[PDB]
RNA sequence: GGAGAAUUUGGACAAACUUGGUCAUUUAGAGGAACUAAAAGUCGUAACAAGGUUUCCGUAGGUGAACCUGCGGAAGGAUCAU
RNA sequence: UAACUACUGCGAAAGCAUUUGCCAAGGACGUUUUCAUUAAUCAAGAACGAAAGUUAGGGGAUCGAAGAUGAUCAGAUACCGUCGUAGUCUUAACCAUAAACUAUGCCGACUAGGGAUCGGGUGCUUGCACUCGGCACCUUACGAGAAAUCAAAGUCUUUGGGUUCU
RNA sequence: UUCCAACGGGGCCUUUCCUUCUGGCUAACCUUGAGUCCUUGUGGCUCUUGGCGAACCAGGACUUUUACUUUGAAAAAAUUAGAGUGUUCAAAGCAGGCGUAUUGCUCGAAUAUAUUAGCAUGGAAUAAUAGAAUAGGACGUUUGGUUCUAUUUUGUUGGUUUCUAG
RNA sequence: UAUCUGGUUGAUCCUGCCAGUAGUCAUAUGCUUGUCUCAAAGAUUAAGCCAUGCAUGUCUAAGUAUAAGCAAUUUAUACAGUGAAACUGCGAAUGGCUCAUUAAAUCAGUUAUCGUUUAUUUGAUAGUUCCUUUACUACAUGGUAUAACUGUGGUAAUUCUAGAGCUAAUACAUGCUUAAAAUCUCGACCCUUUGGAAGAGAUGUAUUUAUUAGAUAAAAAAUCAAUGUCUUCGGACUCUUUGAUGAUUCAUAAUAACUUUUCGAAUCGCAUGGCCUUGUGCUGGCGAUGGUUCAUUCAAAUUUCUGCCCUAUCAACUUUCGAUGGUAGGAUAGUGGCCUACCAUGGUUUCAACGGGUAACGGGGAAUAAGGGUUCGAUUCCGGAGAGGGAGCCUGAGAAACGGCUACCACAUC
RNA sequence: AACUUCGGGAUAAGGAUUGGCUCUAAGGGUCGAUCAACUUAGAACUGGUACGGACAAGGGGAAUCUGACUGUCUAAUU
């Protein structure tokens, strides 16, 4: 809840309401498609939230590699961290092993709990660990 | 490596080139130009090591400087001038004209045209967008831009230009049916026809080509060059036609060149 | 009639030097106590035969030295047997 | 805790044997009961662990390290003989080891005859048979093995059921 | 040629997802305005008139998820394997070879491998994974409420209720 | 290119090692050595120290020549040929060397920039510059200020340089230039008209901010803010412009202003022609260098995924004083705890974190090779890092440069 | 830090800070009003870089001999 909590004021960037234009409609909120058929979920489009990082309803762009993985902790503040499993191939047994790793991942306030299945999406580095965006939810 | 190279070991060179190992150390490296370096073909190579009239790197520079050979319709005086696919270099005496063109082999052929179809070359359209004060260009594979083009033109045409104005005469369209040069890949060199485009959003388009012994093959669409309808080839191809022989094929077409 | 040298305030970057701390790697050392070469010397005779007290295990004590003794095991025992 | 007492039983192993109560526990068998993959083996981490030994209370018959002591002997603070401290028993704590041995990890399947026996069950013509589950045992060796030998130590160069440890 | 087959591949039907619909285009061939153009009637046409769109492109619409495997693509050159070529042979090299040797013709500088990762693609055995059980389940031309969205109009911006259309 | 043999015993069958055997673009060393081709070579220890020499400079028809330099044979009272010097420009960021550091770092394959800078090349691309536009402001062309050079000197000594006097520019600093038109604001004047119009200013490009357009899922009309059509007049009432992407606040275009106001050629050669108004009139060729932006190329930087040797006699690590994330700012070419302020309590780990070791630069590769493997890779190619050790930094498109500078440390020279 | 009887050693060793002024924050009682203490943390400014400003107030470390420890005695030389 809130939205301005922060010390500055919460804005989309160059995106006018206007007082002069009286009408009680809605104010302008900006979204986009995010791209390679990814939904804008409805609770970007109709809800309140500002989030510079958010890929449907701000300036980060989605492109390079989309990856899968279990959500395993949701305790930061609009990221979470992923776990991708997989098999490592060891040519001289013939066999494989079971290594892992975690994946730090934002998550817009558009959508997610831990133990769910997300599909995220490279984007810009958003943070020291964080360049991949929650893009989809599958739990 | 604090900032850019000047030199070219000639191992380090594009193999097809076919410089040999042993004469040298260095290889001639491409000036900053129209081609990409490593899709381009130096003019030193060109002469010397392709037509055989240059001996050394030299007597490449007595020829250019006596301003015999032309690039594209312009006089050229650098010895690693970045000559690449689609240019026509005339020389004046011999009246000699050729078009770089690959070969099989995926290699630049020595393939003399006649000097009608010197006066123009084809261009691949790269981007078509809207420059200053609204005026629309597109871009072409050799970096040509050319402003104020037919609306029709969207990117991965083929677009016919004239060298001495430098304007779009005529274009084609990219669409299945379409014959096709393949500019790099395994099947660098191949001619035929577009059969259909795979799309791949956020990735890379495939383009599968069917040529005319009927044997398919896909590329992706950044090696895709379009050169006329079925049948029909703007330029004139070389020996060949773009067709792809076996290794057991190929012997057997020298056993007729043998009975001699 | 604007450039403009020495000089100078505060700042970040920060070599280097004292000083502790810590980790790694080498290395000296009176003396001590082992091990090996090692099989030959001295003293016994512990083990191998029921090796002359069957042997061996854990433990505990004894003590020139091998070893000896208690308690509980084992047979790899000198008994597959009432 | 004799004799009874065994190629007999029970227990994860160490171990466990006079009587009768009380307290929970357990295998096997029987089952036209119930759940439905919940399991197998397991780094880390835990419980239990003969004897000896340790600390502090009780107890202290017998045997007995040390020690005393008589023989033997070249010596004999060794065997043998007579005593005897701790110890041997118990309560509360410790210790964490043994030839703690079947010197044979555990789980699963298959491969061969035989009779004994322990527990449960079934049939009976009531002491015998069948059956499941146990401790073992006898013959052969198909196989295995360096051999001794082994019904597992077999089904391994015709080389792969799962898994821990060394 | 047809046939004898063997071995592979695709599409039909058999209680048989073969994503779904919305305009491009209906190409085609049971659409027939001139039928016999024409080798054994299974080795067959000159095109008109809605057609029958799985022959073929971009659209919203939502699509259990892996592993594994096929094919493709990629994975610098040199090096490795390897083709051609009498460096006098060879290691090598990438040359060379035929003419009227007096104004020249011509073949070459291949090909293969290189996974683990990523990419595209076919398969759907094997191995995992999800689904309707306190039905908050599925399909639906229903039959209402409710919730927003905005296109050619209604001159045109704009105010603005509806019928729509999703 | 799937091979074994000798050695425990008195003899045997085993286990098991020791020894043999062959290879090594694998080093040393011994002895020996005629010929042809080919050819590695101060890596290993000491990224220890270095005398001397050399390894980066550069000129065309075409930036600057009064060399008191060489010519001259006669192209010239401006210069005109060939040219030391010096200014200007470009380069010196490449190459070559080495392997010390470095173990998720480097590096390999694979992505990304809708996350940025880019000398040069190549392709495009610039009538809009004076501001009183009737004061001045040269555009038949604008200002000094300096080298080399000539003199006068210092210093034991150096690629040290002072004082004085000259003089160039594609150096430096200024500064005019040339078509219409349309559209906007301002508004003289008259007339209250559904009123409209002199003439006034602005409008290139770049810079900075704010705002606006950058449409689109198919068919109907109500109701007008009405006050604009088009005068058929019941107000017929149509036709409008919209590129790219998987995706954008993209490209691009407007609108209002902003700016220690960017650029928009005071430049150079060789040809010398055409118009006549024969004045040094107007116009004109081939091409050199330059320059704003976009594109391109050569790059650069950051970046996604997966992959690294030994070690548990390293099991917890990171977070005071950035550790993980959030908001805002700052800084950067630009993204980002990159840094600062404030807030949250996170982030990694037995699928081995963290720590230690490496006689570890990574890779392409090399050796050996039944198959599977084992060992090596300082070293010809690619990538990285360094230039005695550290840090700082100027110049420049590009350097945290060392055959650049500055300092400290170590070493060493006159 | 050694060492340790695991209690200690320990104020180990060794460092930094401290004024004045003007502010900020947090921490309560009684019936949204109202009343009230001192504690702690932070920031700005400021000065001959001073500031536990007088007073008050541990020197420390490495070892050895010896008595375990606290305690007690030679009033008037131990
Ligand atoms: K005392
Ligand atoms: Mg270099
Ligand atoms: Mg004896
Ligand atoms: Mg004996
Ligand atoms: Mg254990
Ligand atoms: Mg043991
Ligand atoms: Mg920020
Ligand atoms: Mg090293
Ligand atoms: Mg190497
Ligand atoms: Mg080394
Ligand atoms: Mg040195
Ligand atoms: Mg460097
Ligand atoms: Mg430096
Ligand atoms: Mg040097
Ligand atoms: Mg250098
Ligand atoms: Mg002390
Ligand atoms: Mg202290
Ligand atoms: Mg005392
Ligand atoms: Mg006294």
């Amino acid at each position: 809840l809130t939205v301005q909590s922060e010390r500055a004021f919460q804005k989309q960037p160059h995106i006018f309401n206007n007082p002069k234009v009286k009408t009680s409609k809605r104010t302008k909120r900006w979204y986009k498609n995010a791209g390679l058929g990814f939904k804008t979920p409805k609770t970007a489009i109709e809800g309140s939230y500002i989030d510079k990082k958010c890929p449907f309803t701000g300036l980060v762009s989605i492109r390079g590699k989309i990856l899968t993985g279990t959500v395993v902790s949701t305790k930061m503040h609009r990221t979470i961290v992923i776990r991708r499993a997989y098999l490592h191939y060891i040519p001289k047994y013939n066999r494989y092993e079971k290594r892992h790793k975690n994946v730090p991942v934002h998550v817009s306030p558009a959508f997610v709990q831990v133990g769910d299945i997300v599909t995220v999406g490279q984007c810009r580095p958003i943070s020291k660990t964080v360049r991949f965006n929650v893009v989809k939810v599958s739990a | 490596a604090r900032g850019p190279k000047k030199h070219l070991k000639r191992l380090a060179a594009p193999h097809h080139w076919l410089l040999d190992k042993l004469s040298g150390c260095y290889a001639p490296r491409p000036s900053a130009g129209p081609h990409k370096l490593r899709e381009s073909l130096p003019l030193i190579v060109f002469l010397r090591n392709r037509l055989k009239y240059a001996l050394n790197g030299r007597e490449v520079k007595a020829i250019l400087m006596q301003r015999h050979v032309k690039v594209d319709g312009k006089v050229r005086t650098d010895t690693t001038y970045p000559a690449g696919f689609m240019d026509v270099i005339t020389l004046d005496a011999t009246n000699e004209n050729f078009r770089l063109v690959y070969d099989v082999k995926g290699r630049f052929a020595v393939h003399r045209i006649t000097d009608e179809e010197a006066s123009y070359k084809l261009g691949k359209v790269k981007k078509v967008q809207l420059g200053k004060k609204g005026v629309p260009y597109v871009v072409t594979h050799d970096g040509r831009t050319i402003r104020y083009p037919d609306p029709n033109i969207k990117v991965n045409d083929t677009v016919k230009i004239d060298l001495a104005s430098g304007k779009i005469t005529d274009f084609i369209k990219f669409d299945a049916g379409k014959l096709v040069y393949v500019t790099g890949g395994r099947n660098l060199g191949r001619i035929g026809t577009i059969v259909h485009k795979e799309r791949h959003d956020g990735g890379f388009d495939l383009v599968h080509i069917k040529d005319s012994l009927d044997n398919t093959f896909v590329t992706r669409l950044n090696n895709v060059f379009v050169i006329g309808e079925q049948g029909k080839p703007y330029i004139s191809l070389p020996k060949g036609k773009g067709i792809k022989l076996s290794i057991a094929e190929e012997r057997d077409r020298r056993r007729a060149q043998q009975g001699l």
